[PDB]
């Protein structure tokens, strides 16, 4: 296996690497959070005697892993790596050797981060590194090296695969598609590979200066010596503003996919959309600072940040429109991804709209570093990440393994991970309308109930994970026998009301997506002619 | 066997909008009837525990 | 026979690459340097000399890659117009990533303008804080850079041209101007303009100077490729996969200089 | 030149990995690797053995 | 005040600042509201009636009339409800003679607060510390967790400025009940104006990590009328 | 020929349903905090 | 939306003049039953005539249950009553009579 | 990397083997995902 | 204070106020440290610095002045 597997140069075998690591790290951060949630069920050292900074630790482990570790890989590296190349129909991707180092360059950061974590050192400042916290004043120890090395590997990896992205996209595209007929998740990944382009070395650099600052005995931001870290924290969030639209925008374009094809009907304006995607990549650089309203900048900057974020609110909505025209006037299955979907359209739309609501620049003097902004992102972190790759795992599961899924499982689960949900992120909002803090391991008597509530949520939501990964195994080992049987569904097509079933044995699979037409997976430098147009 | 056909198209999704809009307004209004009712109550006791210490 | 080849070959610009172990040896050796760092800089093992081993060979694998990159552009070849536009713009966004990089270098203390801030620091131009400036000391070095960048500028355009003797004197000027600059940094290695006490105002410039004396290094590198590439006459003037990305970087490298000149030396004083 | 001609014929002919270009530096580069970087790293884990451990438990 | 158990709504009002503030919220969250609602039924409706649908309606794709609707109602909906919020900001953010001027330093999990604009015996500078008691040695009939040996007080239907401040690690000065939450950088200083109406104790505590033992951190706030502060005064 | 609607009929039996039962959703997702609320001891009840 | 209804009228009488077999008369149905425009009594006798030629009466079922129900039509009876039974009593196809009682 | 049919090379397992009926795998593979909680855990306090 | 101080503010039409108290400072300190006879000219922005102003500032340029490196960018007088 090390002949193939270890020494791979093929996007076809490499974006099962990405798909195993990313559910293992998925799967270790749900029972790591499982841990933090239950710890935090009651107040008092319940689980954890003492040492909050061993909470603190785990706090940034799981916040770096949900981010920059689990689904970076996934619908980022994973899903593009297999979909892109797949859809464009050239037999490979340019250099794949890129593709392999960003793959082999992650696992030391998981080790490194382990590492950290046994030391009694610990990186307990927050998943932000906001300084001098991080620095040798307060933290010592290898940890904060070790994690800004992880965080180092997971932006060259996340450089090398949108420099992939962007060359096979541009350069070898083949001549059916062009610029006025190009898909939707295709512009999606382009777009966040501008927005990754345009938003990687500003970290990069600071992050740098940050590590040079702890080696060098020197203080750029640090206060010992003159330096501000508002001025890190300004870099810090310029960063990281982009990087939610990076995780959400490939989501909205699988999203798309589900629906055009789930609907039976082509998309509402494939062209608005796109400006829309467009729009909202090319404004995510209008509000740097607008995440920093609490030191107390002029009202001018607060009201042209305020005025830029309800621009940035506007797009968003147009293309909720679009979805909902698109859904609208059309034949609809109830199928498990168009299950993920809907889920999608609506809390995702509501945290959203509530995030509208707090994107007032006199407005974070109640809910900015409370629950409610973790109420908040939670919200749009499980729409687009976990409902998102759970829509396109069974979407092109069938196909791009040949192997299916049973269909009752699927939906009893997709019932359990959305309550879950719902009963895990709900009440942090009345968390956050009371003013509560944020990073403690131990509160006050006042909100004992609704913790206790999270507690069981998360429990529900840990059994559907249980359920789903007994799913993948049951999909893994008894595909063939529940092909042949009713166990599954073998044509995600309905016939129209007005056609016979004998003439559909012609009319199988037919959408638009190239893959779908596709026999079985076959060998890796298959499309020996790429594929025309008329 | 009557000839004017097509004006299907929009009617539909227009009153489905107005109507969700309508329902949307009254639903808020009716929650919100309880709520300003309790901040004008809480606010006059605030006028006079405010007015009745001083005189 | 010659059309079945020619559509099996013909999009297809990437070779049937054997098992290289190139991704995972460099994984390697960056865990084993970061780990390195980490435990020698603030650990229970303060050794120098092993560290110092990894980090070369570390940069030996890197100067690997670095030549393979370009070897197998012209002994194996196998490109077509597509793949050569496809390197020629990885090259550009890797240059717009270093003058990102440039740029937030810049932003790191050209935001105070106005002095909108009101306490530690908010003064510009810093009056008071009055050490011996890096500012207009490397000037004389960075006019004569210009002066070679604009002199060897259209000596590579002659190059890409002709490749010819205007070539060889063109590249020996650049080794002669690079040799150079990297004498007069290290010239200044410890006592260039102050070490980093207290009031942080030029070791930031000083930092950001530092920090970039890697690109050089990285440039003059591949100019000593190039002539062993040349040297061996297998690269003749066609495939120049390495004139093409030295002549846009010295095309971008003299406009980032120019920008940098710009400012942070008659602004303020 | 004189030998890129014939060099790269005896490539085609003889299809095999390691390019021939330096076979003698990748032996030598080989066994470096497995010396260094895991005797440096058993360390990392080792020494801490005895430290680890501590409880801290408070009632 | 005290966070009310399974409260789902904001804290108690104490200063003209946090009921503007929460009228504002209030105001922007009944639009919200009837969006959240109208984008629901509509999901609601579509998945009840469509599901059913045997024939799709494939050839529908401009929609002019609904493309240009909710293209403006967006915009007016965003300016009737951005307004409020530019009025609610002029009116609070004026400085109208704050009267009342203490520090508010965030240390290493401990607060020192001076209290420079008033003195005790003569012209001396007040100042003194705020230690959270322990869990352990707790007395009966206190709040866990949060509660303080000695806190500060303010006066009454008066104007306050709170000099937020740091020494080595970011805090922050988050005071929901009093509507003041600004950020302890640790050079760099900021004026709020927080004005007073209401007489109660109001609670509160640094929305930003100090750490590892942020979880035992108080911030206590305690208003009194003028003869009381005059008596503190003395008193300290 | 408007055979049959005269659209408020049929318009009202059907809508009428759907939005009395759409009302009993929002009601009972509505409710559980306060189902939970009741049935927790707020008052010592 | 402006849209005359006689040319894509005309369109369908004139594809289903050349229907060799199933697959287009399947096909100009799909499209004709797409649009909102509900059929007229011409075309649907043009393409019972055309299911005819093809000798396909299960597809004559399915193009009769579609014009029962297609569209709400605000609940309009007579009009498909008229619409049945011309193209009924026509020539012939007696099929709606016995999937009901089943 | 055309001797492949396209069948279960693209996963890293082999049902052919009485060494692991894909159940020693699954279970290696809970437990390797577990590791780095509990492990965290137990480093510096108890479970 | 009495209820009644100033009463309507509007030395600065814009909200934020961050750099007003240098403006309000300087002159203070310059009417203080040259006469320190009649304080007329400065006897209307009393409350300025010493309630409308963080009065951290005050005692961190008065500390300044002993130890003789201030904050802000005056003369030697
Ligand atoms: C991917 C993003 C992601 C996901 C899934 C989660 C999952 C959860 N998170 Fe977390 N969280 C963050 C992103 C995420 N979080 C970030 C960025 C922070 C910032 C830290 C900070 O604010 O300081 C944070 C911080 C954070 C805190 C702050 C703790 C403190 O104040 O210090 C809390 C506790 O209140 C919490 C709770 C939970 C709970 C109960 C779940 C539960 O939902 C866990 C159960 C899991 C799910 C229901 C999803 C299933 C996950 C999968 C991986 C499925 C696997 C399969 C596929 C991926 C295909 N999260
Ligand atoms: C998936 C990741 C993700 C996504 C998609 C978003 C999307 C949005 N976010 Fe959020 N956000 C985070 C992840 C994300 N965010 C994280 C991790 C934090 C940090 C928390 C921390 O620091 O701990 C954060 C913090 C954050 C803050 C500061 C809170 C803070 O952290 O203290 C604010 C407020 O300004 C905000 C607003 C928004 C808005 C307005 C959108 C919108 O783009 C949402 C887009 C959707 C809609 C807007 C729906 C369309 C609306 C309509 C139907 C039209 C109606 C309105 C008009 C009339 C136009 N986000
Ligand atoms: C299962 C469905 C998913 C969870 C829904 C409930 C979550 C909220 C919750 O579990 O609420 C729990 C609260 C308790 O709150 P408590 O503080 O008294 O718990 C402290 C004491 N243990 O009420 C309940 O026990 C309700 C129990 C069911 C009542 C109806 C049946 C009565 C017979
Ligand atoms: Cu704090
Ligand atoms: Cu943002």
């Amino acid at each position: 296996m090390v002949q193939r597997w270890l020494y791979s140069t093929n996007a076809k075998d490499i974006a099962v690497l990405y798909f195993m690591l990313a559910i293992f790290s998925g799967m270790a951060g749900t029972a790591m959070s499982l841990i933090i949630r239950l710890e935090l069920a009651a107040p008092g050292s319940q689980y954890l005697h003492g040492n909050s900074q061993l909470f603190n630790v785990l706090v940034v482990g799981h916040a770096v892993l949900m981010i920059f570790f689990l689904v970076m890989p996934a619908l980022i590296g994973g899903f593009g790596n297999y979909l892109l190349p797949l859809m464009i129909g050239a037999t490979d991707t340019a250099f794949p050797r890129i593709n392999n180092i960003a793959f082999w360059v992650l696992p030391m950061g998981l080790v490194c981060l382990v590492t950290s974590t046994l030391v009694e050192s610990g990186a307990g400042t927050g998943w932000t590194v906001y300084p001098p916290l991080s620095s040798i004043q307060a933290h010592s120890g290898p940890s904060v090296d070790l994690a800004i090395f992880a965080l180092h590997l997971t932006s060259i990896s996340s450089l090398l695969g949108a420099i992939n992205f962007i060359v096979t996209t541009l350069n070898m595209r083949t001549n059916g598609m062009t610029m006025h007929k190009l898909p939707l998740f295709v512009w999606s990944i382009f777009i966040t590979a501008f927005l990754l382009l345009l938003s990687l070395p500003v970290l990069s650099a600071g992050i740098t200066m940050l590590l040079l600052d702890r080696n060098f005995n020197t203080s750029f931001f640090e206060v010992s010596g003159g330096g501000d870290p508002i001025l890190y924290e300004h870099l810090f969030w310029f960063f990281g503003h982009p990087e939610v639209y990076i995780l959400i925008i490939p989501g909205f374009g699988i999203i798309s996919h589900v629906v055009s094809t789930y609907s039976k009907k082509p998309v509402f304006g494939e062209i608005s959309m796109v400006y829309a995607m467009a729009s909202i990549g090319l404004l995510g650089f209008l509000v740097w600072s607008h995440h920093m309203y609490i030191v107390g900048l002029d009202a001018d900057t607060r009201a042209y940040f305020t005025s830029a974020t309800m621009i940035i609110a506007i797009p968003t909505g147009i293309k909720i429109f679009s979805w909902l025209a698109t859904i609208h006037g059309g034949s609809i299955r109830l199928a498990t991804p168009m299950l993920y979907a809907i889920a999608f359209l609506f809390l995702f739309t509501m945290g959203g709209l509530t995030g509208v609501a707090l994107a007032n620049a006199s407005l974070d003097v109640a809910f900015h570093d409370t629950y409610y902004v973790v109420g908040h992102f939670h919200y749009v972190l499980s729409m687009g990440a976990i409902f998102s790759l759970f829509a396109g795992y069974y979407y092109w599961s069938p196909q791009i393994l040949g192997l299916n899924y049973n269909e009752k499982l699927a939906q009893i689960q997709f019932w359990l991970i959305f309550i879950g949900a719902n009963v895990i992120f709900f009440p942090m909002h009345f968390l956050g309308i009371n003013g509560m803090p944020r990073r403690i391991p131990d509160y006050p008597d006042a909100f004992a109930g609704w913790n206790y509530v999270a507690s069981i949520g998360s429990f529900i939501a840990t059994l559907s994970l249980f359920l789903f990964i007994y799913i993948l195994y049951d999909q893994l080992v008894n595909g063939l026998n529940n092909k042949v049987n009713n166990k599954s569904v073998i044509y995600n097509k309905a016939p129209d009301f007005v056609e016979s079933n004998t003439i559909f044995n012609l009319n199988t699979v037919k959408s638009s997506s190239i893959e779908f037409l596709l026999t079985s997976p076959p060998a890796v430098h298959s499309f020996n002619t790429p594929a025309v147009q008329s | 066997t009557i000839a004017p056909i097509t004006g299907t198209i929009k009617r539909r999704v227009i009153m489905d909008i107005v109507l969700g809009f309508s329902l949307g307004g009254v639903m808020a209004s009716y929650w919100w009837w309880g709520f300003h009712m309790d901040k004008i109550n809480k606010r006059e006791k605030f006028y006079a525990e405010l007015a009745e210490r001083k005189k | 026979m010659t059309h079945l080849e020619r559509s099996r070959h013909q999009q297809h610009p990437f070779h049937m690459v054997m098992p290289s172990p190139w991704p995972i040896v460099v994984s390697f050796a960056l865990l084993s340097l970061a780990l390195s760092t980490a435990l020698t800089m603030h650990g229970y093992i303060g050794n120098m000399n092993m560290v110092y081993l990894a980090l070369f060979v570390l940069l030996t694998s890197s100067i690997l890659w670095f030549r393979d990159i370009v070897a197998e552009a012209t002994y194996l070849g196998d490109h077509t117009m597509a793949v050569r536009k496809g390197i020629n713009l990885g090259f550009l966004m890797f240059v717009l990533s270093e003058v990102l990089i440039f740029a937030g270098l810049f932003w790191a203390y050209f935001h105070s303008a106005m002095s909108p801030d009101v306490t530690l620091g908010a003064c510009w131009p810093p009056v008071g804080i009055e050490a011996v400036q890096p500012t207009e000391l490397p000037l004389l070095n960075t006019i004569i850079l210009l002066s070679s960048g604009a002199t060897v500028t259209y000596s590579h355009h002659a190059l890409i041209a002709g490749n010819r003797n205007k070539a060889l004197s063109g590249l020996l000027i650049t080794f002669w101007l690079i040799v150079i600059f990297v004498t007069c940094q290290y010239i200044e290695y410890t006592n260039a303009a102050f070490t980093i006490s207290d009031g942080v105002y030029g070791s930031v410039f000083y930092a950001g100077t530092g920090l970039h004396f890697l690109h050089m290094v990285m440039l003059a590198a591949m100019l000593g490729v190039n002539y062993w590439r040349m040297r061996n006459y297998h690269l003749t003037a066609g495939h120049h996969v390495g004139y093409e990305t030295t002549i846009i970087y010295t095309h971008v490298l003299d406009v980032i200089w120019l920008f940098l000149y710009v400012v942070f030396y008659w602004w303020g004083v | 030149a004189n030998k890129v001609i014939q060099l790269q014929k005896i490539f085609q002919s003889s299809t095999k990995p390691l390019w021939w270009r330096h076979p003698r530096s990748a032996l030598y580069l080989y066994p470096f690797y497995a010396i260094f970087a895991v005797a440096v790293v058993t360390p990392l884990l080792y020494i801490p053995n005895a430290i680890r451990g501590i409880k801290a438990k408070k009632a | 005040d005290v966070p009310t158990p399974y409260a789902c709504y904001f804290q108690d009002s104490a200063t003209p600042n946090q009921e503007g503030i929460l009228e504002l919220h209030d105001n922007i969250m009944f639009y919200l509201l009837v969006i959240l609602g109208l984008v629901s039924w509509m999901l609601y409706t579509i998945v009840m009636t469509y599901s059913k649908n045997p024939i799709a309606y494939k050839y529908i794709k401009h929609g002019q009339t609904i493309e240009v609707i909710w293209t403006i109602f967006p915009a007016v909906i965003l300016l009737i409800i951005a307004f409020p919020s530019f009025i609610l900001l002029y009116l609070c953010d004026e400085v109208i003679s704050p009267a009342m001027t203490i520090k508010a330093i965030g240390y290493q999990w401990y607060w020192k607060y001076e209290y420079s604009d008033f003195i005790n015996d003569s012209g001396e500078t007040v100042e003194f510390e705020s230690y959270v008691i322990p869990d352990e040695l707790l007395e009966e009939g206190q709040l866990r967790l949060l509660d303080t040996d000695t806190s500060m007080v303010v006066p009454v239907d008066t104007h306050i400025r709170f000099v937020v401040t740091a020494a080595d690690v970011i805090h922050d000065f988050a005071i929901p009940s009093l509507g003041i939450k600004v950020d302890a950088t640790p050079g760099r200083l900021n004026q709020v104006s927080a004005l007073i109406q209401r007489e109660g104790v109001f609670y509160g505590a640094c929305s930003e990590l100090c750490g590892t033992g942020h979880a035992n951190m108080p911030i206590k706030i305690e208003a009194v009328s003028l003869p009381k502060f005059l008596e503190w005064l003395n008193e300290q | 020929g408007r055979i049959g609607e005269s659209w408020v009929i049929t318009e009202g039996r059907r809508l009428i349903p759907e939005i009395f039962q759409w009302s009993a959703v929002l009601s009972v997702c509505l409710g559980w905090p306060g189902a939970v609320y009741f049935f927790s001891k707020a008052r010592k009840a | 939306d402006e849209e005359t209804f006689e040319e894509f009228t005309a369109r369908y009488e004139k594809e289903f003049d050349e229907a060799y077999d199933l697959f287009e008369v399947q096909r100009v149905l799909n499209n004709c039953f797409s649009y909102d425009l509900v059929p007229a009594p011409a075309v649907i006798e043009k393409a019972l005539r055309a299911a005819r030629r093809v000798n396909d009466l299960p597809t004559a079922i399915r193009v009769f249950e579609a014009l029962k129900y297609k569209v709400e039509n605000e609940d309009q009876y007579k009009a498909y009553l008229d619409e049945l039974k011309d193209v009924r009593q026509e020539l012939g196809v007696p099929l709606k009579e016995e999937l009901f009682p089943s | 990397v055309h001797f492949k049919d396209g069948v279960y090379e693209n996963i890293p397992f082999k049902v052919k083997g009485r060494k692991t009926p894909y159940a020693l795998s699954h279970f290696g593979f809970f437990a390797i995902g577990f590791a780095v909680p509990f492990v965290a855990c137990y480093v510096q306090l108890k479970k | 204070s009495p209820l009644h101080t100033v009463g309507f503010d509007a030395r600065f039409p814009q909200q934020n106020q961050t750099k007003h108290c240098w403006q309000s400072y300087v002159d203070y300190h310059k009417c203080v440290n040259m006469k320190g006879e009649d304080f007329a000219p400065c006897k209307v922005f009393w409350k300025t610095y010493n309630a409308l102003c963080p009065l951290d500032w005050i005692e961190k340029w008065d500390d300044q002045r002993e130890k003789g490196i201030f904050a802000g960018d005056i003369n030697s007088d």
